[PDB]
């Protein structure tokens, strides 16, 4: 912590919303698509902290649609997905 | 070595109770599988120092005639870290060759406590034992034909793990011994001594009224030495009488005595 | 004899924010439950008032009290603190209060007063 | 190990009671607590109560709580193992504690031996609630010292002496009566036993009249 | 040494800081050999000196767990064998301090004269810096006096230190003969420098 | 050691010493303790030397020319440079003077303050104008966890400096070792404290070396455990202050000669427009300007670089520190 | 000296407990009562290796690490060992205890040797049931031996995040408290499932614990069933064991093996203390 | 018993900074940010609530921005129940110096007094100092419109755009591009709304989460007219913008 | 983390490919880079993301080498890192250690 001695310090931001709409996007195209697109709400409803938080989205959506045994991510996979993950952040960081 | 099963006795009930946790289960446990229940585990003695706790865990021992481990938990801390781990893991397991065996946890307090884990790493070892002597109990496998009877006697180091719900069919609350529990404890002190034949005894408790069992043993020590300087085989009643007053004004004065959850 | 305190007790913690605040809050938590209902027509205020001892009058023992005719009040935590509190209360409206208006204190006015008592005994070491 | 040995016999001949100066009264209470029962030891057996286990001594430094112990062991023909506290206490937290258990051993071979133990000042006082606790080494020992005077545990034949300096330091479980015996306070100089204290150290230098031990006094 | 010389006592002379024979007992051995040839000199002077390390009390408190020193330590205590008659050989034993020094080494016997040396007063401080300004060239009128004025209380390294400084600067203008100036900029420096530690 | 007898005390790989023989070959005289020497491995005698402290060590330390940095080449801080060589130098070029005042010379200087002052630049300097044989060494090399070895080494480097006298020894990063003590459970109050001691027990010596100067580039002397043995032994102390307004142009100067076209801008006015700083945060300032072209993919550096430099390279500074009101 | 024949990675395991990973019990009170708990738990960890196939058609990434926190006594570390056990997939069954140790980079070659064996040997399940006494609020350093407790603590880390995208349940974790834990570097998306634990219950959670218990011995008809579960009005399943316990224990006095309801009631009625609301209605009431 | 302990806060501190007035500084960041900006023709002044719980009645109850008199509104951000006395102390004052001298106080001479009382507490008050600063929006004739802080160091120092609470390095930089001097009370009501939101972490500011007056010489006839927006009007003016 | 990604190609791939032309428009080279950001940035996948591209021996070297010990103290093999490193070059040091040993 001399400067010029570590020569170059990089602080990575904490993500944009436009950043995080790249993240959420490209994940979906792996599972299915996202019906009536629905990945913009998303990101208009909160802004992560990290992409893990984006990633839980995105596990959680593909899960009810796999019990239901329809492919479909449907708007309402994705409003229960982001509700429960938003829940979670909340009562760690109480 | 063993102490008498007609020798403890003072507080009779209380006395019953750990018998049938412990000496049951061993004996038969056909009755417990019958019933269906898990079989009786776990004791939680508490206590002032004196009151003959260990007195207590040596004296059930003895009687079952099962192997006897007298561990104090201030033997099993050391200056390197996970010693601990390995002390209490193997002593368990050591156990089991040697059922029917009772581990005596003298001064679980030790290896006791909440919190703390920030200073030194023995703060945290601490803990780690204590976790661990838990996860043994219940948890990875039942108690067997190896039962653990746990003593404690500091009311800061306090646990609400050791405390809660569980393992345990009895919370045992050791207190000062009866009117006549404290008779009791007089007469076989009474019996071993040379006397004249003495019957002062009767006055002799109404003052050394809330005596712990510490000091019934005391004012008989203290009488008889004064019998000895007088130069006598004999303690005499006089003898008997004129220690309780001196053991009872210095007894109240300085008592420790400690109660625990 | 007054204490040789010249000082405030009350610091700053290093984090900021006064130690003893934070001290004096966790009594109303620990304290028993009481709920509150505003409503437009009238306010419903509600506590638990457990027996002490069964030989005890569970009748004399109050947590309502009056402040004016019109307004009354409910507490929880200490209640000793509580019973003072509300006698300089009584005092702070009242007489003062009739000397500049001659009315019972209107309820916004009243809760006002008592917030600056409460800042003055931290302050004051 | 060489720290084993400086503990064991270090028993030097005799001084006698009649040269620790005045404090009559001290002197008494040892005579019964200890020598008595020696020698008279058949009678306590008899009678099958445990004869008494220890002195508590504790007052001034100066008093001459030494001499007055190694005098009694070597009446008795007991050796005198000297110990002291602060040197069982080590950084190292494991191994210090080690050392106590360690020290018991050793006495019962030596059997009879009157061991003293010195300075408790070290094991303080035990009154803690919070987080820090001295981090478990004065607590530790407190409660290993108690578990060699245990009664079961020889430790009536064999007994244990010990200085130190005031009981107000010291813990509150360790100090129950008829645990370390009688517990005898030492009582000051009192313009009596000053002058016996002086007459004695100056016996040894050339004795004159111009000297006058009671202006001194 | 004043003392030796004076007395007509011979002088030997053993520092323990500089000796690193101490494994596990050889400065044990080293203890015995020179101490035990002393006694046998009659008016002579024993100086160990620096007992600290080498002699050492043991350090099996502390965090180290060393125990080297705790047995040349050993040696010494039986070979005193508290006051013995020896014939006008004086054993002499300097520390850093008395306190750290084993307890039953500081016991009554062993040793018989206790003396706490400490930095001297101004009067005595003058006469320690007036020797070493002395063997230097210097402009003479020179009040010593002056220069241990405004010192504080010093150590007697400090003051030849003073003299070294002084003789420099004169040698850097070319002055071979060191004026009242060198000395007051010599003490200036070191004070300074060495006083905010 | 040698035991004049033809019989030698000697360690091998092997744990345990063997009392040895000598045989033929290598004179006694011509063995100095110390060596590293051949034994014949069915019976270990001494069958001669050659390996002479084959170690990497004695790599490192070794250096009888004298330094690449020639003197005042550096620029500024002319006054603190002409103080070091007064203490060193200026004895081993001519004693003269110092007998004639009746004063003993000085010997050695303690270089301590502060990074980005270039101390350890100052100390090449010096030497190379004596062409003192100017032996150099780290200090993290003598410290190692094997038990023993590093005393050895430690004796060997006041050996080879006396025999090379006049001679400067130059002990760099002595704060290496200070008060690091490798476990707090135990140990690095063992291995470690050996090796200090031996420093000092040879630094005064069996033989008299005032003729060995030393430096000691060091944080302070307060890191280390003190111990520094003879105060006047140590002599003056340089405590370096950090470049001035008038030190700067000149360091600065030799950084833009680097930085393409950058000339066009005066070197005076370079210096007033710029908050007075360091000769550091020059080095920060010049990495700035190439920092900003390579971004730019300016193809050639440029008077609008170096002046745009000085702004965000000055902004980095003010940043890091934190702001808790002046009062 | 030389190579004549190989081991497989798996011998030579890591420190590991003397008994059986395996549970030897599958009749299972995991099953009656928190039943909805033993649900989830399959869900996440269960579903994926079974049912491989499900995953691989919507595209999901396997889900994510499991850490389960809640009061103890609620069964945690024993409704996760009862699936581990009849799943019949390899299951590792470690202790901060096994990694711990007094020497000098010892922890951490056990660790390596964790994440490897569960890969070789895949579908695999890892539970470190001990986790909370290796993190640590703040590093320390004041003795030597905070540092050995600090090693073991970063070299897991690094290979937590780093264990995403295995076919391996990653690994689930037990604590009974949380504040031992830092919330930023252990987090979602390591961990993403983070199961809370009640302990308010309800009049039907804790029906299904009282049949478990009915079962074992037919119950007295000195009155019904249904007394039992009046009585309770809120306490966890923890509490009726122990009083279920007592109870059983004097029904064995009397001679008869069937447990009276009289008995309950005394047994239930007791362990009231837990600090009265004499000290706490003088200043907090 | 109280001459043992000690709890002095009335050290000179040895680095020339008061610690405790430092923790205040901290403590000031936790609240709600508040911002003035001064234009030529008045000072827009908006500070956000830090409450944000839904059964709180934050409509009615305004806790920020606070109402002196007719040219001075004060907004807070720091200790509430501190900042309650020094309200009553700055009313009064301003009164005071009403009734002797028939002229609205100067704007110097009420924040100057006002500082010089937090000063008092640590010079030899022995009372912990209050952990509040106050921007003062004023005007008198003379001067025109004059901006001032204060600190719990009990200074003040005079600015063209100012803020405190949290975030305060997040707004003055977004002011310091977007802001121009000849920018207008007109513009920098549509400024100050916007920026706010920016630095929060709410996707929108609501308009009952904000609190917003102005002090202009703009309303007709030479007069000064104040007027603290009710959280409806706020909603209007923030549907135009866009942040809703 | 657009602003992160494109900036990073300048500060590693270029020193490597062209170290004359980094130098010829700069100034020399770094003597190092350190990240640092929220845990789950992504931190780790960006440094192994420009290491396909730069196409050299990305070696992860995680905490302590004292975890070593297979001949020697694993003590200075910390400090012999800088040997083996340079014998087997092409090589980017991924030296991970949060430095919170204390
Ligand atoms: N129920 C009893 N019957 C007979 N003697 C008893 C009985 N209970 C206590 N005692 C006497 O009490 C004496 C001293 O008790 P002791 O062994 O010192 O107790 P403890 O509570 O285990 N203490 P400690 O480990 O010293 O804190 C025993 O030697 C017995 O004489
Ligand atoms: N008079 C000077 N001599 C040498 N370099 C100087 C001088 N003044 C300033 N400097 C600057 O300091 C730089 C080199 O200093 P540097 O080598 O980092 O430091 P140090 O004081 O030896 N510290 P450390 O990093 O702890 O070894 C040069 O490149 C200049 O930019
Ligand atoms: N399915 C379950 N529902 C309710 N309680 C349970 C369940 N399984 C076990 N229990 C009870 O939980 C008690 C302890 O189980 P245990 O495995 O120790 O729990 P834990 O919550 O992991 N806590 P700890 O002991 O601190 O590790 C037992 O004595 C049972 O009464
Ligand atoms: N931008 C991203 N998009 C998607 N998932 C991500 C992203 N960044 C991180 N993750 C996930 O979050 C996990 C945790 O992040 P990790 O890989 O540990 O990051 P880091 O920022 O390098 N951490 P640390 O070195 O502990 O400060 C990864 O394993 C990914 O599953
Ligand atoms: N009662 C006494 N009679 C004679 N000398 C005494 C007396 N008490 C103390 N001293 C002298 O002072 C020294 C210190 O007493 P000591 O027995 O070491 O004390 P303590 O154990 O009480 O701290 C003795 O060695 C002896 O020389
Ligand atoms: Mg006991
Ligand atoms: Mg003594
Ligand atoms: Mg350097
Ligand atoms: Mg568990
Ligand atoms: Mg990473």
């Amino acid at each position: 912590l001399r400067p010029g001695r570590i020569d170059r310090k990089i602080e990575f931001p904490p993500p944009s919303v436009a950043a995080r709409a790249e993240i959420l996007r490209i994940h979906s195209r792996k599972m299915n698509l996202t019906r009536g697109i629905n990945l913009r709400k998303v990101a208009e409803k909160m802004n992560g902290c990290s992409g893990a938080d984006v990633k839980g989205v995105c596990t959680e959506a593909g899960m009810y649609a796999l019990r239901e045994r329809r492919i479909h991510v449907t708007q309402e996979d994705f409003e229960l997905a982001v509700g429960k993950v938003m829940n979670k952040n909340q009562e760690t960081a109480i | 070595g063993e102490i008498t099963f007609d020798g403890i006795g003072g507080l009779t009930e209380q006395i019953r109770e750990l018998r049938e946790v412990i000496e049951l289960p061993l004996k038969n446990p056909e009755i417990f599988q019958r019933v269906g229940i898990k079989p009786p585990k776990g004791v939680l003695l508490y206590g002032p120092p004196g009151t003959g706790k260990t007195l207590l865990a040596k004296a059930v021992a003895a009687t079952i005639g099962a192997n006897f481990i007298f561990s104090p938990a201030s033997g099993i801390v050391d200056k390197y870290i996970g010693e601990s781990a390995r002390i209490i893991r193997e002593m368990f397991a050591y156990a089991k060759e040697h059922e029917p065996c009772i581990i005596f946890m003298d001064e679980v307090d030790a290896i006791g406590g909440r919190r703390f884990s920030e200073g030194t790493s023995a703060d945290r070892e601490i803990q780690r034992t204590l976790m661990e002597l838990l996860t043994q109990m219940d948890g990875f496998d039942n108690l067997g034909q190896t039962k653990i009877i746990m003593a404690t006697n500091r009311p800061d180091t306090l646990d609400p793990a050791l405390l809660r719900p569980g393992r345990l069919d009895r919370k045992v609350e050791i207190p000062l011994p009866n009117e006549a529990g404290r008779l009791e404890i007089f007469k076989i002190h009474t019996a071993k001594v040379k006397k004249t034949g003495e019957f002062d005894f009767e006055a002799a408790v109404k003052m050394s009224d809330g005596f712990n069992g510490a000091d019934i043993r005391n004012c008989a020590t203290e009488a008889g030495f004064f019998a000895i300087r007088d130069d006598r085989d004999h303690i005499n009643p006089d003898d008997l009488m004129k220690a309780v007053r001196k053991v009872a004004e210095v007894k109240k004065l300085e008592g420790t005595i400690e109660y625990q959850k | 004899m007054t204490d040789r305190y010249s000082f405030s007790l009350t610091t700053f913690s290093p984090s900021g924010k006064l130690g003893q605040i934070d001290y004096a809050l966790t009594a109303v938590k620990q304290g028993v439950t009481s709920l509150g209902i505003k409503a437009t027509n009238g306010v419903v205020i509600a506590t638990e008032k457990k027996s002490s001892s069964p030989l005890a009058m569970s009748e004399t023992l109050s947590k309502v009290s009056l402040l004016t005719p019109d307004i009354g009040a409910v507490y929880s935590g200490m209640g000793p603190d509580y019973r003072v509190l509300v006698d300089k209360s009584r005092k702070v409206a009242h007489t003062s209060y009739k000397r500049i208006y001659g009315e019972y204190p209107p309820t916004k006015l009243l809760v006002s007063e008592v917030a600056k008592i409460m800042q003055e005994a931290t302050q004051s070491g | 190990d060489s720290r084993v040995k400086a503990m064991e016999v270090d028993e030097k001949p005799t001084e006698t009671y009649s040269d620790v100066g005045g404090l009559d009264k001290q002197i008494e209470e040892l005579v019964e607590a200890i020598v008595l029962p020696m020698k008279r030891a058949d009678k306590f057996k008899d009678m099958g109560i445990r004869a008494p286990k220890g002195a508590l001594m504790y007052g001034p430094p100066g008093t001459g709580k030494t001499l007055l112990a190694r005098a009694c062991a070597a009446q008795t023909n007991a050796t005198f193992l000297k110990l002291a506290a602060p040197q069982l206490v080590q950084m190292y937290i494991g191994e210090g504690a080690k050392l106590v258990r360690d020290a018991f051993a050793l006495a019962k071979e030596k059997a009879p031996t009157i061991i003293f133990i010195d300075e408790l000042d070290a094991i303080g006082t035990k009154r803690f609630d919070s987080e820090k606790s001295g981090d478990r080494e004065v607590q530790r020992t407190m409660l290993e010292l108690l578990n060699q005077l245990d009664g079961f545990s020889s430790d009536d034949r064999v007994k244990v002496l010990a200085a130190t300096n005031r009981v107000d330091v010291l813990d509150p479980a360790l100090l129950r009566s008829g645990r370390l015996d009688r517990k005898i306070e030492f009582p000051l100089p009192s313009e009596d036993s000053r002058a016996q204290i002086l007459q004695i150290h100056s016996r040894k230098m050339t004795t004159d009249d111009d000297i006058n031990w009671q202006e001194l006094a | 040494r004043a003392v030796a010389n004076r007395t007509d006592a011979t002088f030997i002379r053993v520092i323990g800081s500089e000796l690193v024979q101490k494994y596990v007992g050889e400065g044990a051995r080293m203890v015995r050999e020179l101490f035990e040839m002393a006694r046998t000199k009659k008016a002579c002077i024993i100086f160990f000196d620096e007992i600290d390390a080498v002699g050492g009390a043991r350090f099996d408190d502390g965090a180290g767990g060393d125990n080297e020193v705790q047995r040349t330590m050993l040696e010494l205590i039986t070979q005193l064998d508290g006051f013995d008659p020896r014939g006008n050989i004086k054993v002499m034993f300097a520390t850093n301090r008395p306190n750290t020094l084993d307890p039953a080494l500081l016991r009554p016997g062993r040793i018989d004269r206790k003396v706490e040396f400490s930095l001297p007063d101004l009067e005595g401080r003058a006469n320690i810096f007036r020797i070493h300004s002395k063997s230097m060239s210097v402009e003479r009128g020179i009040r010593w006096e002056l220069i241990s004025r405004l010192c504080p209380n010093s150590t007697g390294a400090e003051l030849r230190s003073v003299c070294t400084e002084a003789g420099m600067f004169a040698i850097r203008a070319r002055r071979k003969v060191a004026t009242e100036k060198d000395f007051l900029k010599a003490v200036d420096k070191v004070i300074s420098g060495y006083k905010k530690f | 050691e040698i035991i004049d007898d033809d019989h030698a005390i000697v360690t091998s790989p092997t744990m345990p010493d063997y009392y040895v023989s000598i045989l033929s070959f290598v004179d006694k005289e011509l063995l100095e303790p110390g060596c590293s020497v051949l034994l014949h491995h069915k019976t270990m005698s001494i069958v001669g030397v050659l390996q002479d402290d084959a170690d990497p060590m004695v790599s490192v330390m070794k250096m009888d020319k004298s330094p690449t940095e020639s003197y005042s080449d550096i620029g500024g801080l002319e006054s603190q440079i002409q103080e070091i060589k007064e203490s060193v130098e200026l004895p081993l070029t001519h004693p003269e003077l110092y007998e004639e005042m009746g004063i003993k010379p000085p010997k050695g200087v303690i270089l301590y303050g502060a990074p980005g002052t270039g101390k350890t630049l100052l100390a090449k300097a010096v030497a190379n104008q004596t062409s003192a044989t100017f032996l150099r060494i780290v200090g993290s090399e003598l410290i190692q966890k094997y038990l023993g070895d590093g005393p050895r080494l430690c004796r060997q480097i006041f050996k080879v400096a006396g025999e090379n006298a006049p001679s400067i020894v130059f002990i760099d990063e002595i704060d290496a070792i200070g008060t690091k003590r490798y476990d707090s459970n135990s140990g690095g109050e063992r291995e470690i404290q050996r090796t200090m001691l031996e420093l000092l027990n040879q630094l005064d010596g069996f033989d008299d070396r005032g003729d060995v100067k030393v430096i000691m580039a060091t944080n302070k002397i307060e890191t280390l455990d003190p111990a520094l043995i003879r105060p006047g032994r140590i002599d003056r102390k340089i405590l370096f202050e950090n470049p001035d307004l008038s030190t700067k142009k000149k360091i600065l100067g030799i950084h833009t000669s680097k930085m393409n076209l950058s000339e066009d801008v005066n070197l005076e006015t370079l210096v007033t427009t710029k908050d007075d700083l360091s000769g550091a945060d020059i080095q920060a300032m010049c990495t700035e300007a190439g920092l900003l072209a390579l971004r730019e993919r300016r193809m050639q550096v440029t008077a609008e670089d170096f002046k745009q430099a000085k702004e965000r390279v000055m902004k980095n500074k003010v940043e890091e520190n934190l702001e808790g009101l002046y009062l | 000296n030389a190579l004549v024949d190989i081991l497989p990675p798996d011998s030579d395991s890591s420190i590991s407990v003397m008994g059986e990973n395996e549970k030897p019990d599958v009749t299972y009170a995991d099953v009656g009562g928190l039943d909805m708990q033993k649900q989830e738990i399959r869900e996440a960890v269960e579903l994926p290796l079974v049912q491989a196939d499900l995953y691989e058609q919507i595209g999901i990434d396997p889900p994510r690490g499991v850490l389960l926190y809640g009061p103890p006594g609620t069964g945690k570390t024993m409704l996760v060992k009862a699936v581990a056990n009849s799943t019949k997939a390899a299951f590792i069954r470690v202790n901060g205890s096994e990694f711990v140790h007094k020497y000098l980079g010892e922890g951490p070659r056990m660790v390596r040797d964790v994440f490897r064996l569960a890969r070789e040997n895949a579908p695999s399940i890892i539970f470190i049931d001990e986790v909370d006494s290796i993190a640590t609020k703040r590093f320390d350093a004041q003795t030597g031996s905070d540092r050995e407790v600090q090693r073991i603590l970063i070299e897991l880390l690094t290979q937590m995040d780093g264990f995403d995208q295995s076919t391996n349940v990653k690994v689930i974790m037990a604590t009974n408290r949380a504040d031992t834990l830092d919330p930023a570097l252990l987090r979602p998306g390591r961990l993403d499932r983070k199961i809370e634990f009640p302990s308010l219950r309800d009049r039907r959670e804790r029906r299904l614990i009282f049949g478990t218990i009915a079962s074992k011995m037919s119950l007295a008809p000195e009155a019904d069933l249904d007394s039992l579960i009046i009585r309770n009005d809120s306490l966890s399943g923890a509490v009726i064991a122990a009083i279920m316990q007592e109870a059983g224990l004097r029904a064995v006095r009397k001679n008869r093996y069937v447990i009276l309801q009289s008995d309950l009631e005394e047994a239930y009625a007791t362990q009231v203390k837990t600090d009265n609301t004499v000290d706490k209605f003088d200043f907090y009431k | 018993g109280s001459r043992r302990y000690d709890s002095r806060t009335t050290i000179f501190s040895p680095e020339g900074r008061l610690y405790q007035v430092e923790y205040a500084l901290e403590s000031i960041s936790h609240a709600g940010t508040a911002i003035g900006i001064m234009a030529s023709d008045g000072i827009v002044l908006a500070a956000e609530r830090k409450v944000t719980s839904t059964l709180l009645e934050q409509d009615t109850s305004t806790e920020k921005l606070y109402k002196l008199n007719d040219k001075i509104a004060v907004a807070v951000a720091g200790l509430t129940a501190d900042a309650e006395i020094l309200i009553n102390t700055a009313r009064i004052h301003a009164q005071n110096y009403l009734k002797t001298y028939n002229e609205d106080i100067p704007v110097e001479i009420l924040v100057r007094r006002l500082s010089d009382i937090k000063q008092g507490y640590t010079q030899h008050g022995g009372l912990r100092p209050f952990g509040v600063s106050f921007i003062y929006a004023g005007y008198d004739d003379r001067y025109g419109y004059q901006l001032y802080t204060s600190n719990p160091s009990g200074n003040y120092t005079g600015w063209k755009a100012i803020s405190v609470g949290a975030n305060t390095s997040a707004a003055q930089t977004l002011l310091q591009m977007d802001y121009k001097d000849d920018m207008k009370v007109d513009d920098a009501i549509e400024l100050a709304l916007k920026t706010l939101s920016k630095t929060t972490d709410s996707s929108a500011l609501t308009y009952d989460r904000l609190e917003f007056a102005t002090i202009r010489k703009g309303a007709n006839d030479g007069e000064v007219y104040q007027k603290i927006f009710k959280p409806q009007e706020i909603k209007d003016i923030l549907v135009k913008t866009g942040i809703t | 983390l657009t602003k992160q990604i494109k900036e990073i190609k300048e500060v590693i791939e270029l020193p490597v490919k062209h170290p004359e032309l980094f130098e010829s428009l700069g100034i020399a080279q770094p003597k190092g880079v350190i990240l640092y950001g929220p845990p789950g940035t992504g931190k780790t996948l960006l440094a192994r993301a420009v290491a396909h591209h730069t196409d050299c021996k990305f070696i992860r070297v995680s905490g302590a080498e004292l975890v070593q010990k297979y001949i020697g103290e694993g003590s200075r093999m910390v400090r012999e890192l800088f040997v083996m490193a340079r014998e087997h070059a092409p090589s980017i040091i991924f030296m991970d250690e949060i430095d919170s040993i204390g």
